[PDB]
Formats: C-alpha cells, sequence, structure tokens
RNA sequence: AGCGGCACGCGAGCUGGGUUCAGAACGUCGUGAGACAGUUCGGUCUCUAUCCGCCACGGGCGCAGGAGGCUUGAGGGGGGCUC
RNA sequence: ACCGGAGCGCUGUCUCGGCGAGGGACCCGGUGAAAUUGAACUGGCCGUGAAGAUGCGGCCUACCCGUGGCAGGACGAAAAGA
RNA sequence: UCGGGGCUUAAGCCCAGCGCCGAAGCUGCGGGUCUGGGGGAUGACCCCAGGCGGUAGGGGAGCGUUCCCGAUGCCGAUGAAGGCCGACCCGCGAGGGCGGCUGGAGGUAAGGGAAGUGCGAAUGCCGGCAUGAGUAACGAUAAAGAGGGUGAGAAUCCCUCUCGC
RNA sequence: GGUGAAAAGAACCCCGGGAGGGGAGUGAAAUAGAGCCUGAAACCGUGGGCUUACAAGCAGUCACGGCCCCGCAAGGGGUUGU
C-alpha cells in the first residue's frame, strides 16, 4: 500500500494549568502536543499540533536554586552585549517568557518549529481570549 | 495584423538600448511617440525611428489603420562586437568592445473582431 | 587513418547534461558542473533508499505509539504483547490500522494487554 | 613527427615569472599547428609466409571449390578472336548465367579479352591463381594448361 | 589589476539585481493650453508655448 | 603612572628608523673568491573592494479595509571619572 | 646635494586640529577596460576538524535588493618562495 | 552553555528484572553475477551450495569512432550525414533501435581486418562569450560665454563678438 | 575555403540622412539575401508554466502537500511549500 495522509484537519485547541507544575516537566508534554505526536494522525511536514494556550504561568514552580541560579542570557551583536537575567527577575518581569522559553527549545527548528511556537499562547493570569473550545486538561 | 521592423546591424551596446526599450515596451503609437520626444538616451532617436518605420509597414503593406496601432514586442538582442585596442601602459594592449544591437518593434492593432 | 574523434564526446556530454538538466546554477548548463552535481545526486539516491526504509518504518511507529497511548498505554508494551501472543506480524507497516479503523486496533490492544500484560 | 615544422626552436615565454604557462616552440604537439606523436609514417606491412602451408592454402581452397562443384577444363573456348559476344554466347551455352563471378582460371589472352571487361567477371588467370580471389569469385573455367599450372604448383 | 580583485565569479542573478534597482525610468508630460501638444512641466513648447509663447517659428 | 591576550592585535591602515638583498667600508677569518647573533653609510609598501563584517543611507514588499497625525517601549547602544 | 652632536631665529613638525581653495571623488547624458573568476544560495559564537570554517555538529542573528564609505576576514589578487 | 534542553525520592550516581528501539549486520521476496557440482551427448536452458567494500595493480568481455576487404553490390530525393526534441523499446553498462522536428547526397549492415581512437582537468593550445562593471578611466586645472549660419542632426563644424594662456 | 543547378544576385512603392528594413518580385527553396550550405554549446535576449519579500546554503537527494499541462483509465512530465 502507501501510508496515509491526513487531509486538512481542524486545529484542536487545548488549555493547561501552570501553577504547581514543574517548569520543565510541563513543556516536555506541552511540546509533544504542539506537534501532532499525540495525535493518531501526526505528520512531520504540516503542523496540525494543538494550539496550547496556557493560564497562570506566573506561578510556575521549579526545583532547587534555579529561582536564583538559572540564568537567561541575551547577546546583541555589539561587543559586550551579553546580558544574563536570572530566573528570579525573569519571573518578576514578563514571567510568561520563562515558559515560552523552556518550551521553544523542545521543538525542532526548521521554518515550522517556530510556526509551532506561534501555535502557543501562554498568559500569566489565568484569563485568555476565550476564543473557543480550549478544553482544559491535566 | 502586426507590423515588423527590426534594427539589424546597428551601433551602440545592448544594455543601454535594452534599457531604452523596456520603458516604452507595449504602448500606444501616440504615447510612445510623446515618450521618445522626451527621453534622454540616443536610443531615443534609434528606437523612435525604427518604431516609426514599424508603423510605416502597417501603413502601406499590412494595414491595420494607424488609429488602432498598439505596440507589441520590441526586443533588442545583441549583435557582434567591434574589437579595438586600448592605450594601457606598462606593455599591455588591452581589448575594448563597441557592441552592436537589434531593436525589434512589432506594433499590431487594437481590436480582434 | 585519421582517427579523428568526431563528435562522440559531445554526444556523451549531451547525455549527462540531460541527466542533470534542471538544477540551480550554471551546473545545469555546465556539462562538467552537471557531472559533479549529478555524482552527488546519485550517491544521494542510494543512501536515501536505505534511509527511506528506516524513515517510513519510523513514521509508522510514531502514529502507532501515539494512538497506542490514546487507547491504552505504550508502544513498547503493545508490541511486546503482540509478540508474546502469537501475532507474528501486525506488520509495522500496516500496524497503522490505528490510522484507519481504530476498532481493529483497540481489539488488537485488548489482545496485546491480554498476551502478557 | 613534431620535429618537422618550418617554425622556431626558441621559447616564446621566459620560464618562470611569465605568469603564463611553461613551454617553448610552437612545434610542440600541445599547440596549434605543432606536430603529432608516434603515428603517421610510411610503413610497409608485408611479411613472410612458409611455402607448403600457403601452398596447401591454394590446394585446400581450390579443392574446397571442388567440393562446391564449380569448375571445368574447357580444352578450347569457342570465343575464338577475342570478342565479348562470342564468349558470351559460349558462356550461356556452357551454363554461365550472369550472376556468378569469374576467377576464370584459364590461359589464352584472347579468351580473357572478353573477360577483361565483364562486370561480374573478374577474369582470373593462372600464373597467379590466388586463394583470396578464389573466395571472392566463382569459376575455375580452366583450360587444360591452367590445370597443368595448378598441378605443377602442388607437387606434393 | 591591483589589490582589490573579485575573488570568484559574480553569479548572473546578482548582476540582474545590481541592475534591478537600476533599469530605465519614465518621463512625465503636461497638457499645453492655447495649443495642442505635450510639454515638460512649467517649460515652453516651440510647438505650443508659455503665456504669449515667445518664438514658435517652426517651419 | 597596572600586568596581559587577541598571528607576541593591527603594512589590501600608515611608518620603514631597526631588519637578513645586490655597493662600499669597518673591525675580522680565510693562501685565497668570498665569508663572520661583529659594526657602519646609503637604498622602489604595488591608484579602481567581487562576497563577508562594520557605519550611514535609500528602493521594493511587508503588517489579512484605505489616508493623515500623535504615540507605546520589546531589545539594544551611550553615559559611569576625579583632585 | 656624504653620517652624527649642538644652538639661535623661524615655522601647522607637534599640542590639535578649524575653516577656506579649486580640482578629482557623488547625481544627469555620450564612450566605456583590467587583473581575478570551480559553482555558489556566503552573518556570528562555541567547539571540532590535517590543527585559523557562512559550507561540519551543537548553536547561532537577521524581510528582498541596492547607494555612498571604511578596511578585520575570505589564510585576500600579482611571485609553480629569492 | 552538560550538544542542547531540562532534570534535585532526578531526566544525576549506584544496583537488580523485564520490555522496546535502533546498522546497509542478519531473516524474507525477487532479478543479476562469480566459483564448484548436477541434470541435460544436450551448446542452450533449469535445480543446488558458497563468494560479490576496495586505490596502485594482475585477468576476462564489450560498446563506440576513422578507413579497407565485403561493394560492377546494398540503402537514399517519397530524403543520406550531422544537427535539434523525447515521459517508448532493448543492454548491468558504455551505446543501439524508434519516433517527431532540421537538413540537403552521401552512407555500409552480418562477417573479418587497419588504427594518429574515447578529455575535465597539465597557472595546458587555439578560438568564442562573459565576470568586475554600466564601475576606473575618457591624456595636463590655460577656460570657456554668447550671437548668427550650414544642416535631417550643432557644446564638439564655420562667420562675428567676449574672456582667458 | 563553400550563395545557387544557373546571377536568376532583388527593378518598384514604403518609412528613414543614410544605415537598414516592410511587401512587390527571384528561384524548388531567400529559414540559400550576398564571406550567405549545414547553425552544437558557452552566450546574451523575449513571451509564457511553476515558485520566491521570518529567510541559514557543495544547492541536491527522498518523501508529503499544492499549481499548471498531458493522458480513455491507471499513470505521467514540469514546479517547489515542507
Amino acid at each position: 500500500m502507501k501510508t496515509y495522509v491526513p487531509k486538512q484537519v481542524e486545529p484542536r485547541w487545548v488549555l493547561i494549568d501552570a501553577e504547581g507544575k514543574t517548569l520543565g516537566r510541563l513543556a516536555t508534554k506541552i511540546a509533544t502536543l504542539l506537534r501532532g505526536k499525540h495525535r493518531p494522525d501526526w505528520t512531520p511536514n504540516v503542523a496540525m499540533g494543538d494550539f496550547v494556550v496556557v493560564v497562570n504561568a506566573d506561578k510556575i514552580r521549579v526545583t532547587g536554586k534555579k529561582l536564583e541560579q538559572k540564568i537567561y542570557t541575551r547577546y546583541s551583536g555589539y561587543p559586550g552585549g551579553l546580558k544574563k537575567i536570572p530566573l528570579e527577575k525573569m519571573l518578576a518581569t514578563h514571567p510568561e517568557r520563562v515558559l515560552e522559553h523552556a518550551v521553544k527549545g523542545m521543538l525542532p527548528k526548521g521554518p515550522l518549529g517556530r510556526r509551532l511556537f506561534k501555535r502557543l499562547k501562554v498568559y500569566a493570569g489565568p484569563d485568555h481570549p476565550h476564543q473557543a473550545q480550549r478544553p482544559e486538561k491535566l | 495584423m502586426e507590423a515588423k521592423a527590426i534594427a539589424r546591424y546597428v551601433r551602440i551596446s545592448p544594455r543601454k538600448v535594452r534599457l531604452v526599450v523596456d520603458l516604452i515596451r507595449g504602448k500606444s503609437l501616440e504615447e510612445a511617440r510623446n515618450i521618445l520626444r522626451y527621453t534622454n538616451k540616443r536610443g531615443a532617436y534609434f528606437v523612435a525611428k525604427v518604431l516609426e518605420s514599424a508603423a510605416a509597414n502597417a501603413v502601406n503593406n499590412h494595414d491595420m489603420l494607424e488609429d488602432r496601432l498598439y505596440v507589441k514586442a520590441a526586443y533588442v538582442d545583441e549583435g557582434p562586437a567591434l574589437k579595438r585596442v586600448l592605450p594601457r601602459a606598462r606593455g599591455r594592449a588591452d581589448i575594448i568592445k563597441k557592441r552592436t544591437s537589434h531593436i525589434t518593434v512589432i506594433l499590431g492593432e487594437k481590436h480582434g473582431k | 587513418p585519421r582517427a579523428k574523434t568526431g563528435v562522440v564526446r559531445r554526444r556523451k556530454h549531451k547525455k549527462i547534461l540531460k541527466l542533470a538538466k534542471g538544477y540551480w546554477g550554471l551546473r545545469s548548463k555546465s556539462f562538467r558542473k552537471a557531472r559533479e552535481t549529478l555524482f552527488a545526486a546519485g550517491n544521494y539516491a542510494y543512501a536515501h533508499r536505505k534511509r527511506r526504509k528506516r524513515d517510513f518504518r519510523r513514521l509508522w511507529i510514531v502514529r502507532i505509539n501515539a494512538a497506542c497511548r490514546q487507547h491504552g498505554l505504550n508502544y513498547s508494551t503493545f508490541i511486546h504483547g503482540l509478540k508474546k501472543a502469537g501475532i507474528e506480524v501486525d506488520r509495522k507497516n500496516l500496524a497503522d490500522l490505528a490510522v484507519r479503523e481504530p476498532q481493529v486496533f483497540a481489539e488488537l490492544v485488548e489482545r496485546a494487554k491480554a498476551a502478557q500484560g | 613527427t613534431r620535429g618537422e615544422v618550418a617554425y622556431s626552436g626558441r621559447k616564446i615565454w621566459p620560464q618562470k615569472h611569465t605568469g603564463r604557462a611553461r613551454h617553448g616552440d610552437i612545434g610542440a604537439p600541445i599547440f596549434v599547428g605543432g606536430g603529432v606523436v608516434f603515428g603517421p609514417k610510411p610503413r610497409d606491412y608485408s611479411y613472410t609466409l612458409p611455402k607448403k602451408v600457403r601452398k596447401k592454402g591454394l590446394a585446400m581452397a581450390v579443392a574446397d571449390r571442388a567440393r562446391e562443384g564449380k569448375l571445368l577444363l574447357v580444352e578450347a573456348f569457342a570465343g575464338v578472336n577475342g570478342k565479348t559476344k562470342e564468349f558470351l554466347a559460349w558462356a550461356k551455352e556452357a551454363g554461365l548465367d550472369g550472376s556468378e563471378s569469374v576467377l576464370l582460371v584459364t590461359g589464352n589472352e584472347l579468351v580473357r579479352r572478353a573477360a577483361r571487361n565483364l562486370p561480374w567477371v573478374v577474369t582470373l588467370a593462372p600464373e597467379g591463381l590466388n586463394v583470396y580471389d578464389i573466395v571472392r569469385t566463382e569459376r575455375l573455367v580452366m583450360d587444360l594448361d591452367a590445370w597443368e599450372v595448378f598441378q605443377n604448383r602442388i607437387g606434393g | 589589476a591591483k589589490h582589490p580583485v573579485p575573488k570568484k565569479k559574480t553569479s548572473k542573478a546578482r548582476r540582474d539585481a545590481r541592475r534591478s534597482h537600476h533599469a530605465l525610468t519614465p518621463p512625465t508630460l503636461v497638457p499645453c493650453p492655447e495649443c495642442k501638444a505635450m510639454k515638460p512641466p512649467h517649460t515652453v513648447c516651440p510647438e505650443c508655448g508659455y503665456y504669449a509663447g515667445r518664438k514658435v517659428l517652426e517651419v
């Protein structure tokens, strides 16, 4: 025969917690969902993996000293442009990042790996734009 | 019908006249006429004249009435190249090329019914 | 005996050129660049055949795993059962029953966890 | 060879800081009109072949034609006074169609006068009755004397 | 033929683009009042003219 | 009045004074031509930047109505002295 | 018109550079070469690699193309290394 | 910066059980090939077993080209040789047939033979067209400005005035 | 080196300073048009099919998707989002 090709599938939204979950353990799952890898109809080259909006990120938990320890680096092309912000302050200002980040490096990278990150919309809250389905999960 | 007039075996390098042509490429006789009157490249003279002779065929030969006359294909294809020598010192006779081109305006008529 | 070659070479080069005709860059009209590019292309073809094998093996196994968890649990178990049952195939290829007709699948799932779950 | 050019024998370029290649005369092969390499020369191919062996050749070949039943010893061709039409009528009468060539082995020159012109009749004579022509042709139309030639030829 | 020398050929497409921002350029004309032809803007036409139109001695 | 790295940073950026070209001499070794981490005087750094990179500047498209006008700060750069 | 040392006056040599000049550079039109050139679709870090990479891994910044300008790199061009 | 990530009863370290992955290795299906063996007198052709990474290099076979024997012949104006086009056929291949377009008179089977025979390279030889680049330059910084005239066409030629070296 | 069997080698009108072209007309053929038989490629043009303005590359390979043109079907060629 010849293995099957899902036609234009509908984009199923979801929603996951945040608060209480361990930062990394979360994405691990979350990731998989952004791609079709949970779906019994996954396909590499199409991105039909679930739009994961997330609620109250600001209360993400994580282990050890990572609160203080963990360092979020950023380097402009300008010599000496290396700016390293800690997980700590990173919670305090725009905490949503920390998730989106832990995440954004659990995808692959070719032009769609980033298309998929657009398929993700966390907030520190809860709240979101109640657009549709978004059936809660666990 | 259509009206053929080529400019075979003519001085000046392509690039220049290739540039001249594409400006007027596919337009009215009246239009392009007024364009050529006010464009600043010796091509202006050349293209204008060969275009006028392209219209001249459509007058006394094929006939499509001057009113209806619109411009199709004008291509300008390179010919050979004039080979001369250049006064560069230190013992080297450089080579220089005065190119030659082929402006080919074909202006047909308005309607097709 | 003028052993003048003739055009022979031009014809051969025409062949390999036609072989490469399409590629980006002068390597599509350069009957030597076309040759090198072509070389790459062919070795590529071979490697990409055996790689095609394990590629599609994999993709099959992917949807198989995800759907396996969708019903009961993990692919590893699933198969382990199917093997310690007697299902001397399932045909990883056509293990993709999960794709079309999930009933069949879930039945084989029952048979899987039955086998030695 | 490359040696015979009405040209130089003096290097056109330096041999180092030229920037160009590294050669010399325009009589080398790699250039334009420069000569060839080991080829076009006046060479005779001829060789030596043992007597009896090639003799047997004739024998065998001629004898093979006797297996192919096309031969005869006409004591006299009635085409007396070398005219084409005479020996032509004689050919028709003796059983000579018009589509089988004539290694016409025989000896009288007047006979072969007609045969000196027939275009499906090479006209082979006896003093040089050869195997090659025997193969390319058809008719041992020998006079007794031509057979005496073929006879004295063997001698073993 | 000195220090700066193109290191490897320039590809056709590149030539094209260098000349993409090149290419020829349109003229622009204006109607001539008290007359019937085209002129450059604010200029005078030897066939048309400005106010009063000085010259206009075309044979 | 710090030490060090980056081809002991930097000659398609400069200098060429030092350096190991051909002259000559000097002290010097060699029967000698010449030679000597021994010295001395002089002595031609090659206009045109293809790609990258850097600094300024535009053209096209963009932003899932079309125009003006006023903004927000993601990120990044500068500024941090001292008697 | 040969190589040091000094001193006076003098001075854009310097502190330290600022304007000005015309002529080139830049925009309009006419003409229009060169070396070099495997093909290019050519950012960076950090490792590697026959030991100094846009091409390899990991991992990188940034729409597409141009004009003027500088010169770190393409182990830059010219020298089948003195 | 452990590749990364991210992990803190661990996604770390240790130790035990089972499972799955994952190589072109191996199993299967099919065609080739090579060595041995066997049927077949049987050449052909089929069954069986075992080898088939590979530079220099040693062995075997074949495609093709230029000319000759074949040629007082065979092919061809209803069309030779190249040339251009191809998603058909044959051969593992190099090629061969086919067909469409072009072209205008040579070409040569089956069997043999004779060789200046097969190009990607040698800062290789000639010839051709590009690359940079519509860029550098367009020869002295003594200098040009206007009127009329010729003409299809005047900065660039000629008559006059003006300037300057 | 070579028009063509033969010069029959282009009168005339047309635009244009000419240059060169557009018919007329020449011949079997002017896509034999005058250093012209036959017109490979590099080579620069022009029209149309596909694709390209969040985009990391020895440039193709392999598969999936879509766009155009084929094909009676099933199949195919061309293209490239991934």
